[PDB]
């Protein structure tokens, strides 16, 4: 029928969670008619659009939501023609409706250039009493400090799994699918603290297989397995160079892994492996260099051999220290 | 089954040029009282109400309420097709996707059936508060059109001041200030120049220029114009067009500057 | 409908401007001399380049300000046609003025114009020099061509010093009767990053939010990476430690911060750290190298861990 | 304190629509003799000399001689908001910069005070020679306006000739040759339709068509126009207002060098 995010989107200030100080301050400002221009910034899928849509439906009714709220998003290119186009003409006009300010929801405001953000700074500072902007963005640092200096910012952080699991339990009680502990651990680990990807992965696991366990999530998503990276690190740490190179290139051409994902999972693994500090520094410097060398677009086998090379120098130093 | 017949064809051929450039579509609502048309502009500033009662028509057949959405771009060229003193009829079926405008050609020899499609437009009625207006002015229509054409040469936002003395239309631009004040024109032979003030408390509202020009595009509908304004109520421009009904324009003021001391 | 503190407490005379010292004295001399040249005012954004020429114009013209003063921003259209029409039109009007008084045409953001606009602005400044005096507020004076700045004076504005921002902030605090702590003042300095309007906006935001000033309340409404934790990360990188520094980095990474935000706070803390000078310069070079990696498009946690490992490797 | 009361706004309207496309800024000299406008165009080829006498106005008062200068397109747009049957009050004071145009409207109820901002341009006064010319021809103004519009199409610049017989218009354009010659037009019933030759020496001089077209926009000011040609002093086009004053346009020739062959 419909995706679960479009079915169970929150519509109330209490239905959005972990932002209780932010939502309390927004409710405090909006009961006293003191709401400023808003700048909601954070990771994707943490409740940026739905919070301001809940606040808009609190402020305005269903009939006047389409009139006193203008929404611009990624479908609109954000250059200099837009800021002298529809958003200026929208902000510089009155309405035949009740005497309240307008609202402009500008999705992905970090994609505006410095000239575009300065023109938007002119538009924001020119019209304040009749228009209250809402710029929502991923990176705060991609916008100018003047724009940060005229609109109040709010950091929509990620959702802690301790607070994330009651909503997952609610959506697994409402929608009857098979739930285990390792499936929920895979959900709250692979989702990376945002509800949108957790609900999408849960719905895709329901529609693809039917049950939600750890290996079903891993096979539906393609995330590297923990025992897979354990085998990669074991081959790098206690095998010969040609043996490890052949084993890891067969695992790469079999499992569909890539060297960037191997690099980040090995980077997460080597801070669990209790190395001495010096060989930890050597491994981290070498792996960051391999990440940059893969970023600049070189051959992949040679960088794989350099990763095995760093771990072979590591294993020589570890045995020599033993 | 909707059937309407006008007495003279020039009613539509004066009322639809006022909607040629102002609004983009037309929302005809049918009822036993007659036909109405409420449309908000695309910029959500200008509002047009058109109410034509059933007694003004030559004949009027309707059974249930109908909501109808039409495009004014082709209708604003189809107004040039009809004559001035011919008899026009609007015909609409129950389940059809096309409406017929049946009248006579300007040759007075040829029956003209112009068929126009329906745009299924999802619009909702705003609902006018219809509050007690703090200042009512009765003025001529051509005088208002020529004063908007006069202040179109000075600034892009006129200022209407309404006190017990009367109305002051003032335009300030890069050229220089120009103000025009009217008072007490009851000493005339014709009854259409009675520029009358009907309320006491003064108001001072700044309006856009192009919107008032689009409003004054409807001069030959009637002889007099009722301008209603208040402190926060929008400007209301009321035309008592003939005997079949009336027309209303609603205009929000401009945003005032931060002139606090 | 209360006004924000950015425009509510903007100074109205040259004696209240704390930014420059020689330039504000030059403006004070110019306000009584009456022979004001065309000027170009250069500096960083937000240092007060248009609340100074505005105060000079208001002290110069006085009651005839509304007829003999034209502020042209980049808020309006920035084509060649508007500069050809409006500036020449305003310069051709007459104002009954005293002997040492001229019309003032402030051009805010005069660097975004093309070469044709400034090469016509040469003749508009040269011809109408008796009637009106120009004042171009430019963000960068190198983009201004040499024949424009040859015939006009050049005035330089610096970035607000933290002592000057301290004096202005304590004046605003004493004016608004705000209770305060020294840690909150340090926090509003750190979140201010040298910009005056940013400092005033953050102070009024935390005053409207929580009221009493303390260092914990400043970062609830701004939510940068906390300088205590970032300073602990730099201290662990300078004390030959990688595990505790990566523990702090992972603590600041599981709070969802971008690499750009963490490395910007890393450089801002490493500016005002306390260590050897050559160690500071090597650390700033490594942080700049890693920021070149991150802004190039490598924004993983592994790059920040490699930065931490390189900082720990520089210090033996 | 300078206050002039124009009896009718039609003559001011025709003066400004004549001067609209020629002059960048208009300068008025105010004395007890009346008002004077001696100025050059935007290209320093033509000269305008407008004289308005003191007895032509309703009330004309002036204390000291005043040398004001105003933007012209701004004044054209100010005068565009005026009727044709209204008295016009030009107001200025001793020590300020605002020019006020106060008139009635075609409603004849409302006052209209249009302020304007003057200019501070110091212009050297060029002495008019006031000498005799080589040919003087009296001709109705509609003939000259229609022959300027008729002769603009054939060429870009036109050579005009006057002799003992009559006046001659020639154009060697890209289309071909256009030559007219008119003499002895006095044998009609009307007194306006008359061409009178005064002097003896024949002259042939070439002038730009656009300046003649901008000179002929003073057509309904005067029923009859006077043309004065001479070999050295420029071409003079004089419109005599009936009871107000006069208006002269002076036009400099163009280079037509003979072929070396
Ligand atoms: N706090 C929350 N509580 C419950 N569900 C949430 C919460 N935040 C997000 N969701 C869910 O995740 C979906 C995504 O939320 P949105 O706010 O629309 O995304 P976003 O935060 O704007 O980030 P973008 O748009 O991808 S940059 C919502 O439709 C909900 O289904
Ligand atoms: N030295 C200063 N003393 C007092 N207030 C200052 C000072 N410098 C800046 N401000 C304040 O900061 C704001 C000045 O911003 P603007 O001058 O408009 O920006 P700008 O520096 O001119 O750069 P532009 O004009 O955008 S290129 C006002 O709110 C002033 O009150
Ligand atoms: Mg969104
Ligand atoms: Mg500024």
């Amino acid at each position: 029928n419909l995706p679960w995010v479009e079915k169970y989107r929150p519509q109330t200030l209490n239905d959005l969670i972990s932002h209780q100080d932010i939502l309390s301050t927004i409710q405090k400002f909006i009961n006293e008619d003191r709401l400023p221009h808003l700048l909601l910034y954070g990771p994707p899928g943490t409740g940026k659009t739905s919070t301001i849509l809940a606040c808009a439906k609190q402020l305005y009714k269903d009939k006047e939501f389409g009139s006193m709220v203008l929404e611009l998003n990624a479908s609109d290119d954000r250059g200099i023609d837009i800021i002298r186009g529809p958003i200026l003409s929208f902000a510089s006009t009155r309405t035949i409706f009740k005497k309240g300010f307008k609202l402009v929801i500008l999705d992905e405001a970090d994609a505006m250039t410095q000239d575009a953000q300065n023109a938007l700074r002119r538009v924001i500072e020119k019209f304040t009493e009749n228009t209250r902007f809402c710029l929502i963005c991923n990176y705060l640092s991609k916008i100018i400090p003047a724009l940060q200096s005229r609109c109040t910012r709010f950091r929509f952080g990620p959702l802690t799994p301790e607070l994330m699991v009651p909503r997952l339990e609610h959506v697994v009680e409402e929608e009857k699918v098979d739930i285990s502990e390792d499936g929920m651990k895979a959900l709250v680990t692979l989702s990376s603290g945002d509800m949108r990807r957790a609900l999408n992965i849960l719905q895709s696991t329901n529609m693809a297989f039917g049950k939600v366990t750890e290996e079903t999530v891993y096979t539906c998503t393609g995330h590297p397995l923990k025992s897979d990276i354990a085998n990669i690190l074991d081959w790098m740490l206690n095998q010969d160079f040609t043996t490890a190179y052949r084993n890891i290139t067969e695992l790469k051409t079999l499992k569909g892994l890539a060297l960037h994902d191997i690099l980040t999972e090995i980077h997460l693994f080597v801070h669990r492996v209790d190395f001495p500090s010096s060989v930890r520094i050597h491994l981290l410097t070498k792996m960051a260099d391999i990440e940059y060398r893969l970023s600049v677009g070189t051959n992949e086998k040679i960088q794989l051999s350099s990763l095995i090379a760093a771990f072979q120098v590591t294993r020589d130093l570890i045995v020599a220290e033993a | 089954m909707f059937e309407a017949r006008l007495v003279q064809g020039s009613i539509l051929k004066k009322v639809l040029e006022a909607l040629k450039d102002l609004i983009n579509e037309a929302c005809w609502d049918i009822s036993s009282s007659g036909v109405n048309l409420q449309s908000m502009d695309s910029s959500h500033v200008s509002l047009v109400q058109l109410t034509l009662r059933s007694e003004g028509f030559d004949t009027y057949r309707c059974d249930r309420n109908l909501a109808m959405g039409v495009n004014l771009t082709s209708m604003s060229k189809i107004l040039k097709c009809a004559g001035n003193e011919d008899i026009i009829t609007l015909r609409a079926e129950d389940n059809a996707d096309t409406l017929a405008l049946v009248f006579e050609a300007p040759n007075q020899e040829k029956v003209s059936d112009y068929e126009m499609k329906l745009m299924d437009l999802d619009v909702e009625q705003l609902g006018i508060p219809e509050q007690e207006y703090s200042c009512v002015v009765k003025m001529p229509s051509g005088e208002f059109a020529r004063i908007c054409r006069d202040l179109s040469h000075i600034g892009d936002a006129v200022v209407i001041s309404c006190a017990k003395d009367g109305v002051k239309f003032s335009a300030s631009g890069e050229l220089g200030n120009g103000n025009i004040k009217l008072s007490q024109t009851s000493n005339v032979d014709k009854e259409e120049e009675a520029v009358t003030i009907e309320m006491n408390e003064p108001v001072q509202l700044t309006f856009a220029l192009r919107y008032l020009n689009f409003f004054t595009k409807a001069t030959p509908l009637s002889s007099t114009v009722t301008l209603s304004m208040s402190a926060d109520v929008p400007l209301v421009v009321e035309y008592k067009i003939a005997d079949m009904g009336h027309l209303k324009y609603y205009l929000a003021p401009k945003i005032e500057d931060e002139e606090g001391s | 409908y209360e006004l924000p503190w950015v425009e509510k407490y903007r100074p109205v005379k040259l004696n209240e401007i704390v930014g420059n010292e020689d330039t504000v004295s030059r403006l004070e001399v110019f306000a009584r001399e009456g022979n004001v040249p065309n000027i170009i005012i250069a500096g960083p954004p937000g240092t007060g380049k248009t609340t100074s020429i505005l105060c000079l114009a208001r002290a110069l013209l006085g009651p005839a300000l509304k007829d003999a003063m034209l502020e042209l921003n980049a808020s309006n259209d920035r084509g060649i046609d508007v500069v050809r029409n409006k500036i020449k039109m305003f310069a051709q009007q007459k104002v009954t003025l005293p002997k040492g008084r001229h019309k003032i045409i402030i051009l805010d953001e005069a660097d975004s114009m093309t070469d044709g606009a400034q090469q016509a602005l040469r003749r508009t400044m040269e011809i109408y020099s008796k009637t009106t005096r120009f004042a171009l507020a430019c963000n960068a004076s190198d983009k201004i061509i040499e024949p424009i700045q040859s015939r006009c004076a050049v005035l330089r504005y610096t970035k607000l010093t933290d002592a000057q921002i301290l004096t202005r902030l304590m004046n605003v605090i004493e004016k608004e009767r705000v209770p305060y702590t020294d840690d909150g003042l340090e926090a509003i300095i750190f979140t201010a990053q040298g910009d005056m309007r940013q400092a005033l906006n953050n102070l009024q935001s935390t005053f409207s939010g929580f009221g009493f000033i303390n260092s914990e309340n400043v970062f609830k409404v701004c939510d940068e990476p906390h300088p205590l934790l970032v300073k602990e990360m730099i201290q662990h990188c300078v004390n030959a430690n990688i595990d505790e520094a990566y523990k702090i980095l992972a603590h600041l990474w599981h709070l969802g911060y971008s690499p750009e935000d963490i490395i910007g706070n890393i450089f801002r803390v490493c500016k005002t750290f306390q260590m050897a000078e050559y160690l500071k310069l090597e650390f700033i070079k490594e942080i700049g190298y890693t920021h070149m990696k991150i802004a190039e498009g490598v924004n993983s946690l592994l790059q920040m861990a490699g930065l931490l490992a390189r900082l720990c490797q520089k210090t033996m």
